[PDB]
């Protein structure tokens, strides 16, 4: 009924045609040292159904969303589907993203940048940091810690938020909207 | 016996620079020209020089004495933290006490 | 419900045929086992469904487009943390802190 504490996710980037990635540790995430392996969490099995009334809309929505554009032939059918797509995909983005400031979610992004500029001091120059502040790395990097925050507790499983992102990505879902 | 140039800082040894302290690792170094003043009177510092046979009585069950020499394990060898240290001492307290 | 679960498992229902009299009057305590013993315990078909909700999309006219069922649910408070300590070996006894 209870279940092992522990959280390890990883935040990848290329920037100027190099590869940096920062691993992260869920204890770091709560602000501490070092680890405590022997503590565990209780499952917050009411919580996660609650979320999973969301993620089996999404999910389950661009499934046949998808199957529906294929079997529909009419032009005027379709690109009122592709809208529905797109437009609750970003209605995803925004609320993860919304998650990705946090106690959490905030520190996590902390941690993903000081560990990558602290990698971009050694393998070059640091002057190319600039591009993690450009408008799409940022909401990059804020989905990615809102889905590893969801996940550090009960609320998301990996293997379905993993299958979150590929309905984000499915369709284009980023307006970059200024 | 380190060794160091004055004139390039950065070059010289990073590590020393505030300027690398508080996490500013670019080519901008701290302004000159800013605000606020202060004076120091005082610190916290550890004692040099200092080799000390601590004798564990019958009782007496000296509060200080053990919370001091658990930091003394995690600092002069690593265990852990000493944070890290109690939680332990805790499990085991319940365990058993 | 659980009359047409046993008949789709069953197909068929036989009788121990003490009746017409003994199970009217002995017994009433399938009643008495249902009663106190399980989690199941009988309530008014009103104060059931007290936690749904309904409401209907629409069009101009007009009928429901898209029709949603849910439960009210409440989130939160906490979420708690602990650690286990075992206090005799080989069993699921626990302290837990």
């Amino acid at each position: 009924a209870s279940t092992e504490f522990a959280y390890e996710d990883a935040y990848s980037v290329t920037i100027r045609n190099k590869r940096y990635t920062a691993e992260v540790k869920e204890f770091e995430l709560l602000g501490l040292g070092q680890r405590r392996e022997r503590v565990r969490i209780l499952k917050p099995t009411v919580a996660h159904a609650i979320i999973q009334m969301w993620y089996s809309w999404f999910v389950e929505d661009d499934r046949t969303l998808a199957a529906a554009r294929r079997t529909s032939r009419d032009d005027a059918e379709k690109l009122a589907i592709d809208g529905r797509r797109m437009q609750n995909a970003v209605t995803l983005l925004r609320k993860i993203e919304m998650i990705g400031t946090t106690g959490i979610g905030a520190s996590a992004v902390h941690l993903a940048q000081s560990r990558i500029v602290d990698q971009m001091a050694g393998r070059g120059l640091i002057d190319d940091s600039s591009d993690l502040h450009v408008g799409i790395n940022r909401h990059r990097i804020r989905i990615w810690a809102g889905l590893a925050v969801l996940q550090m507790m009960g609320l998301l499983s990996r293997s379905e938020a993993e299958a979150l992102t590929k309905v984000l990505g499915d369709s284009n879902a980023l307006g970059m909207v200024v | 016996g380190f060794n160091l140039k004055v004139k390039d800082l950065n070059g010289s040894a990073r590590g020393l620079t505030q300027a690398f302290a508080i996490g500013e690792l670019k080519n901008q170094l701290s302004v000159g020209a800013l605000q606020l003043p202060l004076q120091f009177t005082r610190t916290f510092s550890a004692s040099m020089t200092s080799e000390l046979l601590w004798e564990v009585g019958k009782g007496n069950i000296d509060p200080v004495m053990y919370a001091r020499l658990f930091f003394q394990y995690a600092q002069a060898g690593g265990a852990l933290s000493v944070d890290e240290l109690v939680n332990q001492f805790t499990e085991y307290h319940q365990s058993t006490a | 419900i659980a009359y047409q679960d046993m008949v789709k498992q069953r197909g068929r229902a036989e009788v121990i045929f003490s009746d017409e009299e003994l199970s009217s009057t002995i017994i009433p305590w399938f009643i008495e086992a249902m009663s106190e013993v399980s989690p199941f315990k009988l309530r008014p078909i009103n104060e059931t469904t007290s936690y749904i909700g309904q409401t209907s999309a629409i069009d101009h006219m007009g009928q429901p487009s898209h029709v949603v069922v849910y439960e009210d649910w409440q989130f939160a408070k906490e979420i708690t943390a602990f650690t286990p300590v075992k206090l005799a070996n080989n069993s699921n006894q626990r302290f837990l802190d």
